[PDB]
């Protein structure tokens, strides 16, 4: 297998979120997306929840998260790990809608993951 | 042409 790159999509106040991609020989039509959230900021994040959608015709399922957490300071991350399935090789595109709570303010965010990397998909 | 939320 391959290795393909990293890409960080998100970022604020000390918040990331980061994509893995994983790309399985014996499974051609099969993308593993693995999401981390880290945070270096002076407060926890708490109540984080990601949810993920893909194109019609492609077929997306989330696992459960590692926690709902992220403590301050490089704290213990999230993982959250998405799977797809694109056997028809349709080019990938991703939204993502972030809600958790950091300083005591509701963060609503939302937007489409740009710079997918091809091998993600092709 | 987009999928539910999950």
């Amino acid at each position: 297998s391959a290795p393909i790159p990293d890409l960080k999509v998100f970022e604020r106040e000390g918040v990331q979120l980061n994509l893995s991609f994983i790309r399985p020989p014996e499974n051609p039509a099969l993308l593993l997306i693995t999401i981390t959230a880290t945070n270096f900021s002076e407060g926890d994040v708490t109540h984080f929840i990601c949810q993920a959608a893909v194109p019609k015709s492609l077929q997306l399922q989330l696992q459960a998260p590692s926690g709902n957490t992220v403590p301050a300071r490089g704290g213990l991350p999230i993982t959250q790990l998405f799977r797809i399935l694109n056997p028809n090789k349709a080019p990938l595109r991703l939204k993502l809608r972030l809600t958790y709570d950091h300083f005591h303010q509701s963060v609503q965010e939302i937007f489409e993951v740009n710079n997918l990397p091809v091998e993600s998909w092709q | 042409e987009w999928g539910p939320w999950v």
